[PDB]
């Protein structure tokens, strides 16, 4: 990844703030459990 | 680390000589044909900063420019292109002051007699005492929009320059966009002046070579 | 009898002074006191009654990483502390007249005595009287 | 060298700063370098200008020299005085 | 060209500096709202602020106008001293304009005090001035009642007492001190000390000082006193938020590291530190828009996947499934049917924390019941959050009588994320408080973290170069360095790039010189070295040779 990079090389307040848990890792966490669940 | 510096008869007759225009040369084609893309690429990927620059800019954060490469074509481009038609267009043509650091030529006095026609109503610091008891009174309006390329400057780095830029940026209706080269750059400046200043910090290292500075010292001394 | 024990011409913590400040100060007596040649023995690991003499802005910066309690770097921070101390006049240069720190020629000296660094050592737990 | 006690004031550093000036005033002390009077005006115009070295160090740290050779204190102090046995080495 | 000028003016829908969120999803009457909530806390902040600022400097001039008035009458003519330790050049003196006697002004810069000579001059040059708008020496001092019918005050303002010659300003004083015949003349001194009255008593000759110690004044007018103010501003800084937003112990723990590393002006630092939070919320946060619980109609989807990520609902919800919680609740809830779980939102928005009431009730009783003045306010937030106040509580003796009232119980409310302030990522850190040397170093060296047919082969040589520097010892034969930048270059894919131009006549003329890549590579080095020179990051010998140069700073320090 380079955009987040420069982002955060920058200082720039585009780039997201890691206090949350990521869309991709929520993602697979509700996917692996969705696929179990019924 | 440290440890590195603890542990630290050619001439350069010895080397070709090179004429003055054969110097020029080489360097403006280099300086075109390599590394021309990802630079370009680079800074209109940088050009998405303009909003929050102006917004910086608003709430009374001055902008100082720091990196490798010259900043000059960036500066112009954010308070020419952006900064002052978007102000006039937002708050109902703003003038806009260029300061050159990097000609050794430069006079304070002579750039006060500026601030004082295009601000003030008709010993510099006694007249610049009177602006701030004036602009407490007038509306929080951005009036005048003011560029210091290279704060580092032969002519800027004296300590008297240095005061009069600073005590400006106590009034709010004066935006200030500055632009530094030199590593211990912030060495010249003490709570006093920081605080005054009130700068919001921005690496912008671009690699952009400094052809307009370099004109004003001979490269055939070296 | 307190009235005469003490002259009292005197015009009356002496110097309140950041962490990062502290340690400033501290390695720049260092510097105007210590040859160069004892900069390697002593802190890689591989005169009180004298006027200081002169050092360099580098030679500051390296024995100041070089003792501070895992590097502390040379933020804006360090530099803002250095320079007030320059405004503080606990640090002289070498010039009088329209001051320019960025010029090379410039060196720097310590203006502070020996007897007040002492007590500033106190409050860091720096232990300066071994390296003399 | 004084018996000891069966169960002279060392003055503070600070103390002694009005004594040392008395000592500069009375030309007892002299700077390292100290030119002294001019012969003309135009050459103390220079002088009254130029800051020198001495003007910028510390209070402590200012060399002088002495215009009284010990030998001469010795031959001038009275015995009686009680430093006179320090008047040598 | 304009740029040769030593400087030069240039002249030339309605914007809102905010931009949308969501990928533009977000719909333009919420970014006005989230322009208008932004406004309406950021001018409440500044009212209580500017209030306080005014209260401050009304004070200062208050204690400054009694002193400089309060009339001893001593037997003897002399001086009266003010000693402003801690004080600036930017603070200012303002006299009353009485009737019998003319009040002036007079300012000392050390600019103006190089030789008692000039200090003389130019003191009566102003004297006169004020003087000639009532309607150069001391006899004008003498004349002066004859001349304008007057009594004449002069007050001294020693703007900046430390870069003052102590010879000239010691010399001057004495001069001042024959004023003293005249009976219409009297005189005050202002003094600017920065650090303590120890300077004075070094420098200043010691007869010089038994002049000034007669009649003198010690005040202090440092911005940091006891957390006087800086707690009145933090506590501000929580009533201008109502609650609708809150603190974490990182955000605090950063406050807390910064606020140590500035002795006197630590308010203004403190100011930025807030704004620049207040303004990273609004911009990036788009549940700002929910501060008011009548947003809430608002929400859509896209809103509710932030819900989804809150840390107190990642485990609520796996909760469900360990203390087996109907399956059905727990389907209906994650696909998005009849969202009940929004009134529960909405509850958290309306529940006001107690942290705060507790906090002003434990700040008022400290300061009013215990008397307790000495005292951090941010500290006392920060160790509230980490629900470690009891030992706080500890560092004072008196607690004893009330620790059962003073002790509180944090809560993790759900959905607090979304509305508590933290450095996470280093965006209050990157801006405001910089490794400036650092980041140079790092750009120098790693220029893939800047950067995105030779282009895609050779860094530029302002990085590559510094690689040599690293490597170079402390002095440099230049020639020699010449040499190993060099050779380090790409001699015959260079060659081949410089021939690429078929119309560029002046760079293929010096492509049929075999020195030409010598030419090159000096024009290369001798051009980046000029850039060193301007970096700071060498010095030449040129009073010896400019064949030799030095370094100047070193990596990783």
């Amino acid at each position: 990844r380079y955009d987040e990079i420069i982002f955060r090389k920058l200082g720039s307040m585009l780039q997201t703030t890691n206090i949350l848990v990521t869309d991709d890792q929520y993602n697979i966490w509700k996917k692996r459990i969705e696929m179990d669940l019924a | 680390t440290f440890e590195g510096y603890f542990d630290q008869r050619h001439t350069m007759s010895m080397a070709p000589d090179v004429t003055r225009e054969e110097f020029s040369l080489v360097s403006n084609f280099f300086n075109e044909n390599f590394q021309k893309r990802p630079r370009q690429k680079l800074f209109e990927i940088q050009k998405k900063m303009f909003p929050q620059y102006w917004f910086e800019l608003t709430q009374g954060f001055s902008l100082l420019f720091y990196g490798v490469g010259s900043k000059r074509n960036f500066l112009e481009e954010f308070a020419i292109d952006y900064l002052s038609p978007k102000i006039a267009y937002s708050q109902l043509s703003i003038p806009c002051l260029i300061l050159n650091g990097y000609n050794p030529s430069c006079n304070y006095r002579d750039v006060f007699k500026e601030i004082t026609d295009l601000l003030v109503p008709a010993h510099v610091i006694l007249q610049i005492q009177k602006m701030i008891d004036f602009y407490k009174n007038q509306p929080l309006d951005i009036k005048l929009i003011l560029v210091v390329h290279n704060l580092d400057g032969p002519s800027i780095r004296k300590n008297t320059f240095q005061t009069m830029l600073s005590f400006l940026s106590v009034i709010r209706q004066i935006a200030i966009v500055a632009s530094t080269d030199h590593i211990y750059a912030p060495l010249l400046w003490d709570n006093m002046k920081a605080q005054n200043y009130n700068f919001v910090f921005h690496d912008i290292s671009n690699f952009e070579p400094s052809t307009v500075e370099s004109t004003f010292q001979d490269v055939m001394k070296m | 009898i307190k009235l005469f024990l003490s002259t009292d011409d005197n015009l009356s913590q002496t110097y309140d002074l950041s962490i990062i400040s502290k340690y400033l100060l501290i390695a720049s007596y260092i510097c105007s006191y210590l040859e160069p040649r004892y900069d390697a023995s002593i802190f890689s690991r591989k005169p009180r009654y004298l006027q200081p003499s002169l050092f360099a802005i580098e030679r500051l910066l390296a024995i100041f990483q070089a003792i501070f309690p895992s590097l502390m770097k040379a933020n804006i921070e360090v530099f803002q502390n250095l320079s007030e101390l320059h405004t503080l006049k606990l640090i002289a240069t070498t010039m009088n007249k329209n001051i320019d720190y960025l010029s090379p020629k410039v060196r720097w000296k310590v203006n502070v005595p020996w007897e007040i660094i002492k007590e500033i050592s106190e409050s860091v737990h720096f232990n300066i009287s071994d390296y003399f | 060298r004084i018996p000891t006690v069966a169960p002279i004031k060392l003055w503070l550093k600070k103390d002694v700063k009005n004594v040392w000036e008395n000592l500069v005033q009375l030309d007892f002390f002299t700077e390292k370098s100290a030119v002294g009077l001019r012969d003309n005006a135009t050459a103390a115009f220079y002088a009254s200008n130029y800051q020198f070295q001495g003007t910028m160090i510390p209070f402590d740290l200012r060399s002088y020299q002495m215009q009284i050779i010990l030998q001469e204190l010795r031959r001038i102090i009275p015995k009686s005085n009680m430093y006179y046995s320090w008047t040598q080495l | 060209a304009d740029a040769q000028r030593s400087h030069y003016t240039v002249y030339p829908d309605k914007h809102i500096p905010f931009v949308k969120l969501l990928s533009g999803k977000e719909s333009e009457v919420n970014v006005e709202k989230r322009w208008e909530l932004y406004h309406q806390l950021h001018s409440h902040f500044h009212d209580q602020v500017d209030h306080i600022i005014d209260n401050i400097e009304a004070d200062l001039k208050a204690e400054i106008s009694d002193l400089l008035y309060s009339e001893t009458t001593q037997k003897r003519r002399c001086f009266n001293t003010i000693f402003l330790l801690g004080s600036d050049s930017t603070t200012k003196i303002e006299l009353k304009d009485e009737s019998s006697r003319y009040n002036v002004l007079i300012e000392l810069t050390p600019k103006e005090s190089p030789n008692v000579r000039m200090m003389l001059r130019r003191s009566m040059y102003k004297l006169y001035s004020a003087a000639d708008a009532e309607e150069y020496d001391l006899s004008l001092v003498e004349n002066f009642k004859r001349l304008f019918g007057k009594d004449l005050a002069m007050v001294f303002n020693f703007k900046d007492v430390d870069s003052i010659n102590f010879n000239t300003l010691d010399n001057f004083i004495i001069l001042l001190k024959s004023a003293f015949k005249y009976d219409h003349v009297k005189i005050s001194l202002i003094f600017n000390i920065n650090t303590n009255l120890s300077n004075i008593e070094k420098n200043l000759r010691q007869s010089t000082i038994r002049l000034l110690k007669r009649n003198y004044h010690k005040l202090d007018v440092s911005s940091n006193k006891g957390f006087k103010y800086g707690n009145q501003i933090f506590q501000s800084f929580l009533d201008t938020v109502d609650g609708k937003l809150n603190l974490s112990d990182r955000f605090v723990e950063f406050i807390l590291s910064k606020m140590a590393n500035n002795t006197n002006h630590n308010l203004q630092l403190l100011t930025k530190m807030l704004d620049y939070s207040l303004m990273s919320y609004f911009f990036q946060n788009a549940f700002s828009v929910f501060i008011d619980p009548v947003n809430v109609d608002f929400l859509n989807d896209d809103y509710l996947k932030i819900l989804s990520r809150c840390p107190t609902f990642m485990f609520f919800v796996e909760g469900l499934i360990k203390q087996h919680a109907p399956a059905d609740e727990i389907l209906s809830l994650l696909t998005n049917k009849n969202r009940g779980l929004e009134e529960f939102f909405v509850e958290f928005l309306v529940r006001e924390n107690p942290i705060n009431g507790h906090a002003k009730f434990v700040a008022r009783f400290l300061e009013e019941e215990l008397n307790i003045t000495n005292f951090n306010l941010i500290e006392l937030y920060h160790n509230l959050l980490i629900g470690k106040l009891d030992s706080y509580l500890d560092r004072w003796s008196a607690c004893k009588e009330y620790k059962d009232r003073l002790h509180f119980e944090p809560i993790d409310t759900i959905f607090q994320e979304l509305f508590t302030l933290d450095n996470r990522s280093g965006l209050l850190t990157q801006s405001i408080f910089p490794s400036y040397k650092s980041n140079i170093e790092d750009n120098l060296l790693s220029w893939e973290q800047v950067l995105p047919d030779l282009d895609k082969i050779m860094a530029p040589v302002l990085g590559q170069l510094f690689k040599l520097y690293r490597e170079a010892n402390m002095t440099i034969n230049i020639y020699d360095f010449y040499i190993a930048f060099r050779e380090t270059l790409p001699k015959e894919e260079i060659l081949n790039f410089i021939r690429k131009d078929p119309s560029n006549t002046k760079l293929l003329e010096l492509a049929e010189t075999p020195d030409a890549f010598d030419k090159v590579a000096l024009i290369l080095f001798m051009q980046a070295i000029f850039a060193f020179e301007n970096m700071g990051l060498i010095k030449f010998q040129s009073t010896k040779s400019y064949d030799l140069v030095e370094k100047c700073v070193w990596r990783g320090i």
